[PDB]
């Protein structure tokens, strides 16, 4: 899991 | 067109999940050659997120189905010129992130969180990249991904703390970067660890805007730590 | 390519979920004349189903933007502009599918299974032209929508059983042109009711082939009877 | 709504 969107 | 224009017709392809027109509109804001704020910033990484993530996704399917199918040569060989194909675009497109990255986000970064953003940036689509690159290229593929990545991580460390969704986000990428594409995974967890241990020493640190972020961030890097150990 | 050889790389299209892809080796295999088995039926079914529906769901988006941003002219006819170009987008793909039903599905069908099918499509097609017409355009589209779905439903009621999926599916979607395009709860339900009970009262009919698509129907038949009731 | 794909 690399980073998801979070905006 | 006009900046403005150009930003709310990218929020409007988003809504519209129409990633390809969110792009570019966000390729043409870039190419205007003034430094992105924060929520242009964003918006880009969003768009192209997208663009590559569909080609991504699809990858990975119908490189299963290429693996699946060994002795099943027709079955096999449709899959390998289908990932071919497919590397094509993916290839573009992260040529397309790599080359506004290099002529216009990194060089006009004047503050150290957006070099650290748009250096991780450049890691990511060079990891990107290396998921699908073989033989001659890969390893220089591979080395500029982990230049990128490094040299981000030592500006997060002496600018920003340990608690900084933007300095954890690149230590859960980079982390992956060791665990995907490096085979490494020793490092790989020694630097989820670290940046996690480290986030927690210091919770006194996160702020209210950023504190939910950073929180689920610290939780993905222990997702992966404990998928990593078992 | 060979016929088989585009409907396998259909099959790969669809579960990468490139359904241009899908639908552009579909298209290909209606247009070398031959009528289409069950399965390449199926897969033009899905590749345009998934091409339309990206265009519905994001027309249905930008013009609930553009409803909502009366007093702000710039962003309203920015929502307008885009909301024209999904439209001729949806009109384009509606008008690919129509058209290979006017030439190769519909004249070829030699059982009225297919011949169901392909009616059916067409009131589809036109009922999403519908959804996006104007007064003046609008009520010849209604109208060629309700012929095809109206001989379709002859056509499936004398010659196929009350659980044949085609026929269910072909009931369900001609509810909901009553419901959302004639706005006649009313006859939406009889109809979905009508088809619910006739089915429900000859469960042994089912083969093993057909019983979950055919249960599945009905149990969206009564989804809809229990929404528009209330 | 409408018929899903199967």
């Amino acid at each position: 899991g690399s980073l998801p969107d979070l905006t | 067109m006009d900046k403005n224009e150009l930003v709310q017709k990218a929020k409007l392809a988003e809504q519209a999940e129409r990633y390809d027109d969110m792009a570019a509109c966000m390729k043409s804001v870039t190419e205007q050659g003034a430094e992105l704020s924060n929520e242009e910033r964003n918006l880009l990484s969003v768009a192209y997120k997208n663009v590559v993530g569909a080609r991504r996704s699809s990858w990975r399917v119908v490189s299963s189905i290429e693996q699946k199918t060994e002795g099943a040569e027709k079955k096999q060989q449709m899959a390998r010129e289908y990932r071919e194909k497919i590397e094509t675009e993916l290839r573009d497109i992260c040529n397309d992130v790599l080359s506004l990255l290099e002529k216009f986000l990194i060089p006009n970064a004047s503050q150290a969180e957006s070099k650290v953003f748009y250096l991780k940036m450049k890691g990511d689509y060079y990891r990107y990249l290396a998921e699908v690159a073989a033989g001659d290229d890969k390893k220089g593929i591979v080395d500029q991904s982990q230049q990128a990545y490094q040299e981000a991580f030592e500006i997060s460390k002496k600018e920003m703390q340990p608690t900084h969704p933007i300095r954890l986000g690149l230590a859960l990428n980079f982390s992956v970067f060791y665990y995907e594409i490096l085979n490494s995974p020793e490092k790989a967890c020694s630097l989820a660890k670290t940046a996690f241990d480290e986030a927690i020493a210091e919770l006194d640190t996160l702020s209210e805007e950023s504190y939910k972020d950073s929180t689920l961030i610290m939780q993905l890097l222990r997702d992966n730590l404990t998928l990593w150990t078992s």
